[PDB]
């Protein structure tokens, strides 16, 4: 039902800043070579770049090769996952390893900080069936909910 | 850009280019080139006519549905030109005429005119105003026709100071008043000549480079507020010219000197035909008018067109005057016209 | 402002959180003159000195593979079966908790409808919201 | 591997066929110049020949050169008799069709088209 | 008339009048396509599909249609298996990403869980 | 009996397939695939190799004279790997019957012509080369017949899109009728309307 | 009804008009807009209300195989009116 | 010098990549101990021929392959990549 987003407050021209400091319409062109320029004149740990959620690998990876191309690698997330320790030089300690046709083969599950019901539904839906067939028994350390 | 102004598309007749044009002089000889490369990359050309409507049919096919927006308008009426420029966002003054009216004259096409539609095009919004006057247009020119044309595009830069001046020679095509008059002076024997043709230096230019160089301003930033000359890659001697004229037409070649004082007494005769005038005083001054050079001022290889030579362009104007004898001659047949610099 | 497609408009990979990726299609097309993502990057460094090898899907992903294979895996999962080096390496922090309860950010379904830019430029998401609020 | 050969049992006997049809058209084209009262040269008719038959020269399977040999021998006829008009055959140079660039960048500036 | 030796791999771009546009910057899309679930029918997920990719469509500014420059937009293939799908497009020159078939898995059903002692099976809507 | 359904006879049927035996054990080394459908309607099923033959022993023989090549197709199958079946219907006026023969061909393997033997079959062979790409064998004048005179493609190929890849204008710069790439104001609307439930389970594929 | 808009441009029944920075009103220059000034929804808010004394009452139109196909409309909730679907005319329970 | 990445591709279930599995599981540890902020990935597929891709500073990428090796060959070409 979300879809109805994909059509109100959309950006569909380049904007750029005026004189006065205000966002106007121009083109393609001019606002690329605004920022080739501004990127040509910065080096690394000056230069950043942050995604935001709805981002595609393919935009990441070029936008990680061009800053690294510039000597950054400040490229971050919004979301914060801890580098302490291993960090993402393993995926199985950001992953769902236990897939999600996993909570159909185990007897017992812990949640532990999630509400998967308005966080990842579908995986709370799997765990209501399992709850219901396989009898699995539930646990959760965190805030009481439904 | 207005949602409706985005451009949509590959680029042809059914497509959106982003582009709605008020040509003024549409059923010219180059107005209709300048409408069918407009129409066929998909723009809006709104082509307000004085003439009768069956004078623009050969117009109302090269354009998709709704592209073309026909209107009817006068010169003296301010408010049939409001109405045409009420929409646009270029406007395109090809308004011009080789001989004086009973009701027009020189000054009243070339200087009030434009400077009426320019008023209008600032006070209405718009972005761009292309203009074309002259390449040899001068305030000290024997013909009226080249003072009246600068004195307008002063009057057109001090109303409209970004307005894109385009400054053309004598352009050649099919419908055009240049080779098929100099193929159809042979209805009199004889080619009167000034000079004999030479000290006179003539860079014609291809009408269909003219209207890409129009239609591609209309859409390029480094052009406002600029002037242009379009002109020819190769430059004659008018000898040259037309005896090469007469090799494509396969005619017989008989030039003569002529001295100016005479020819124009010919011309104002031949102009005081009620119709269209076969020629006129000033289109002989503006013949035998030299060819400026180029001078530093941009061009035809600056707005993104490679002009065509009239060695590729000429026999599809001039196969229309050959006898059954020579139709089928080819091109190659007919020795090319000797280069000049000076 | 650099006006990109969403995932309705692009093709593209995305993963979730069991490795698995899974690749989007082109639906419609971006509005106006917006764009795909990674071609605005690459036409960007065009303009700059840089130029990245790929002007095409194909060679990003040749890209892809290279930095990570299982972003081109589609459908398919990865073991992974490094976890021990893991903890090894994690028992090693000096950090502790600090006891507040957590909590999460979804406590309840008003806090559901509205959570991207998709979902806050949604009047229906709103009409649900305003519906679950007043009851 | 192994498959029904339609008249060339290997590729030199197709380039044989191949260089006889090139004869055929560099001979026509100034005739049909001539005819059809085309406004081109009979260089630039011989350039597009060339560049048409160019167009298919990474062919390897002697059947494709076979059958593409029959339709240009068919193109030969419909051009040695006039069934076909200078439209048809100025449709080849493509005087009108404006010429999308091979710079990315220009096709990124217009269009979504890759 | 024996036979001859080609020894490589079927090439029909040159006899299908498609131009490099269309042949060079297509991307075929080979699927078995997936059953709609407002119905619970299951026979248009028999045979294997090929589509196109998608184009711009643009508002026609007169009227307000959708407009196109892709001829292919509508072009849909019908085939009995995967393989003979990955031949065509093979032959005519096209590039393709292959999706395999998608069948559900058994399932155990039983009407008696409804009514259950100890299981939470047991509903309450009957 | 009853009135909306077809009075259907078996004795045609019978007909046809004893005279489908005939054919098959007179010409075992051509014929594939007889068969009878339930519209009494025969379809003798060759290899290519047999055209010629097969044609001429039908329209030759005495029992059967099918001496009027009344339609000669094809059909684009683009799964098998022989798309095109080449279809040869064909009357007899001695015995008021009809009859199918069918071939399968491909883009590079073509077969032999029948003006030889049905001289109506010289516009209908030019027809499916022009339509499909199928070429004929010592066919005297093979060309198009209904496309444009610089048209390239095969338009019934299942393959070709139904508008084309160009179309044509009139302009005034060149003074001629040019070819574009097409361009649509509306464009065509495809409909999905197969029902998703078995209509017959007579025709059901076995998985 | 036919309310104008700015740039006095008359705005449909959909709810369509141009905005007065668009391009596209040139259409409109020297002709006019054609619009429909009997706009049906104020039209079938002016006919009245059919009370009933069945608790289910079917409507066809009017004409019978001249309007629409024969739905039957339940008319238990005294505060709301039932609206065809085909047409817009409303019942009510009379007695409640 | 200017190294920024170590990302080592390899497989989870096959012979060739024997040797890189062996040296994780032995060596990793202390090799990210020595150097805690470097990363260090590791993205094991399926039918994959191992690599070992060292990316400098300015986008400048290697690739040694190591099909077939012993966990001291890829131990030595990690020293190797490290040192420079
Ligand atoms: N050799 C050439 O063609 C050259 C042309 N130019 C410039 O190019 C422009 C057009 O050339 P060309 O097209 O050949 O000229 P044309 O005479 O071929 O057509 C000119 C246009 O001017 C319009 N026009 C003239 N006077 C009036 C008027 N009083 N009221 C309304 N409309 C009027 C005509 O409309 P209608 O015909 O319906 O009255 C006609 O469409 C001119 O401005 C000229 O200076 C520059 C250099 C050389
Ligand atoms: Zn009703």
């Amino acid at each position: 039902f979300a879809y109805d987003g994909l059509k109100r407050q959309r950006l569909t021209e380049p904007m750029v800043r005026n004189e006065k400091g205000l966002l106007t319409y121009t083109s393609w062109e001019d606002a690329l070579s605004r920022v080739a320029g501004m990127l040509q004149n910065f080096e690394g740990n000056a230069v950043a770049a942050i995604a935001g959620g709805l981002v595609d690998a393919e935009a990441l990876v070029a936008l990680k090769d061009l800053l690294n191309k510039v000597d950054s690698d400040n490229l971050c997330t919004e979301e914060i996952f801890p580098t302490e320790g291993a960090g993402t030089d393993l995926r199985s300690n950001y992953l769902l390893n236990t897939t999600i046709a996993g909570v159909e083969e185990a007897d017992v599950v812990l949640l532990v900080g999630t509400n998967p019901r308005f966080e990842a539904p579908l995986f709370n839906a799997r765990i209501r069936k399992s709850w219901l067939h396989n009898d699995l028994k539930v646990a959760l350390i965190g805030s009481p909910v439904d | 850009l207005h949602h409706a102004v985005i451009p949509h598309g590959k680029g042809g007749r059914s497509s959106v280019s982003g582009v709605v044009a008020t040509v003024f002089g549409a059923t010219g000889f180059l107005g209709r080139y300048v409408v069918n490369h407009l129409g066929r990359m998909g723009s809006q050309v709104i082509i307000p006519y004085r003439c009768d409507v069956y004078d623009i049919m050969h117009l109302r096919l090269m354009g998709d549905l709704g592209q073309l927006t026909f209107l009817e308008w006068d010169a003296r009426d301010k408010d049939s030109i409001r109405k045409a420029v009420q929409h646009s966002n270029v406007v395109i003054n090809l308004i011009g005429r080789e001989w004086e009216t009973r009701n027009f004259d020189f000054e009243d096409v070339f200087v009030n005119i434009p400077r009426a539609i320019a008023q209008a095009s600032k006070e209405a919004g718009v972005e761009r105003f292309i203009h074309v006057s002259h390449l040899n247009a001068s305030m000290k020119s024997s013909s009226k026709s080249l003072r009246s044309k600068a004195v307008g595009e002063k009057e057109v830069r001090s109303v409209f100071p970004e307005a894109i001046i385009i400054r053309p020679s004598d352009i050649f095509g099919r419908e055009d008043r240049f080779l098929n008059h100099f193929a159809n002076y042979r209805w009199f024997l004889a080619v009167p000549l000034v000079s004999l043709g030479f000290k006179t230096v003539k860079q014609p230019v291809y009408v269909a480079d003219v209207s890409k160089g129009i239609v591609n301003a209309t859409k390029d930033p480094d052009a406002v507020g600029k002037t242009f000359a379009f002109t020819g890659p190769n430059r004659y001697l008018l000898f040259h010219l037309v005896k090469y004229i007469f090799g494509m037409t396969h005619r017989t070649f008989i030039p003569y000197p002529l001295p100016l004082f005479v020819y124009s007494w010919i011309g104002k005769l031949f102009g005081l035909s009620p119709f269209e005038p076969w020629t006129t005083k000033d289109k002989v001054e503006r013949i035998h008018i030299s060819d400026v050079m180029p001078t530093d001022l941009p061009g035809l290889e600056d707005l993104g067109v490679q002009p065509t030579p009239l060695e590729l362009k000429s026999i599809e104007v001039l196969r229309r005057h050959r006898t059954y004898r020579w139709l089928s001659s080819e091109i190659e047949e007919t020795k090319p016209a000797k280069t000049v610099n000076y | 402002i650099l006006p990109g497609a969403a995932y309705t408009e692009k093709s593209a990979t995305y993963v979730n959180t069991e490795g698995r990726a899974q690749q989007t299609k082109v639906a419609v097309t971006p509005p106006g003159l917006a764009r795909e993502d990674w071609k605005i990057i690459r036409a960007l460094s065009e303009i700059a000195g840089i130029t990245l090898p790929y002007d095409t899907l194909d060679q990003v992903r040749n890209r892809l593979e290279e930095v990570s294979p299982n972003l081109v895996r589609y459908d398919d999962i990865e073991e992974t079966n490094y976890f021990q080096q893991a903890s090894e390496l994690a028992k090693l922090v000096n950090q502790e908790v600090l006891a507040d309860p957590l909590v999460p950010p979804q406590l309840t379904i008003k806090d559901f409808y509205m959570t991207d830019s998709i979902s806050r430029a949604s009047q229906t998401m709103a009409k649900c919201v305003k519906a679950v609020t007043e009851g | 591997t192994s498959v029904k050969p339609i008249f060339s049992r290997d590729l030199n006997e197709a380039k044989r066929r191949v260089r006889e049809l090139y004869r055929a058209w560099y001979r026509e084209v100034p005739n049909t110049v001539h005819l059809m009262q085309l406004d081109i040269t009979v260089k630039q008719g011989r350039d597009k020949v060339r560049e048409m038959f160019m167009k298919n020269a990474h062919v390897t399977d002697p059947r494709v050169v076979d059958l593409l040999v029959i339709k240009g021998k068919m193109e030969l006829q419909e051009t040695i008799k006039v069934w076909k008009q200078r439209t048809h055959v100025m449709r080849f140079f493509h005087e009108t069709e404006t010429p999308r660039p091979k710079d990315f960048l220009s096709k990124f500036y217009m269009g979504h088209d890759p | 008339t024996q036979l001859i030796t080609v020894d490589e791999k079927l090439d029909i771009t040159t006899l299908t009048g498609v131009p490099e546009e269309h042949i060079k910057t297509r991307k075929v899309r080979i699927f078995v396509p997936a059953r709609n679930n407002m119905q619970s029918g299951v026979n248009n997920t028999k045979k294997w599909k090929m589509e196109f990719d998608t184009r711009e469509r643009w508002e026609n500014p007169l009227m307000g249609w959708a407009s196109t420059a892709d001829p292919l937009s509508n072009m849909v293939l019908t085939f009995s298996a995967k393989e003979d799908a990955i031949a065509f497009a093979e032959k005519n020159g096209w590039s393709y990403d292959v999706e395999e078939k998608k069948v559900p898995k058994p399932k155990s059903k039983s009407y008696g869980a409804n009514f259950s002692w100890n299981k939470r099976t047991r509903v309450s809507t009957k | 009996k009853r009135p909306t359904v077809r009075p259907r006879s078996d004795v045609t049927h019978k007909q046809l397939s004893a005279f489908g035996e005939y054919v098959a054990e007179i010409l075992p080394k051509y014929v594939q695939q007889v068969q009878v459908s339930c519209l009494d309607e025969l379809e003798i099923c060759i290899h290519p190799d047999g055209v010629i033959p097969t044609l001429t022993f039908l329209r030759d023989h005495t029992n059967a004279q099918f001496k009027s090549l009344a339609d000669l197709t094809a059909v684009d199958v683009p799964t098998r790997q022989n798309r095109f079946e080449i279809v040869y219907n064909l009357l007899s006026l001695r015995f008021n019957s009809r009859i199918r023969v069918k071939t399968y061909a491909d883009e590079l393997t073509p077969i032999d012509s029948i003006v030889s033997v049905h001289i109506a079959a010289n516009w209908y062979e030019r027809e499916v080369w022009d339509m499909f790409g199928v070429f004929f064998f010592n066919h005297p004048d093979l060309r198009r017949i209904l496309t444009d005179y610089g048209f390239e493609g095969h338009p019934f190929r299942k393959d070709f899109p139904l508008t084309g890849y160009v179309e044509l204008r009139y302009d005034d710069e060149v003074k001629r009728v040019v070819a574009e790439p097409v361009e649509l104001a509306q464009e065509f609307r495809k409909f999905d309307l197969n029902s998703p439930w078995e209509a017959f389970p007579a025709y059901r594929q076995p998985p | 009804g036919v309310q104008v808009s700015p740039s006095g441009e008359k705005i449909t029944h959909t709810g369509q008009v141009y905005d007065e920075k668009d391009y596209r009103r040139v259409r409109f220059v020297d002709r006019q807009k054609e619009v429909n000034e009997n706009f049906a929804i104020d039209l079938i808010a002016q006919q009245p209300v059919n009370e009933v004394e069945h608790r289910i009452i079917a409507c066809d139109g009017g004409g019978g195989a001249l309007g629409h196909p024969k739905v039957y409309i339940n008319l238990d909730k005294e505060t709301k009116t039932g609206t065809c679907g085909y047409c817009g005319l409303q019942f009510k329970q009379h007695h409640h | 010098l200017g190294l920024r990445e170590i990302r080592v591709h390899l497989c989870q279930r096959s012979p060739g990549s024997q040797g890189v599995r062996d040296f994780i599981v032995q060596r990793y540890v202390e090799l990210k101990k020595a150097h805690p902020n470097l990363p260090i990935l590791i993205r094991e597929c399926s039918e994959v021929q191992p690599k070992l891709w060292a990316r400098y500073a300015f986008g400048q990428e290697k690739t040694v392959s190591l099909n077939n090796l012993s966990a001291d060959e890829v131990t030595r070409a990690m020293q190797n990549v490290l040192s420079g």
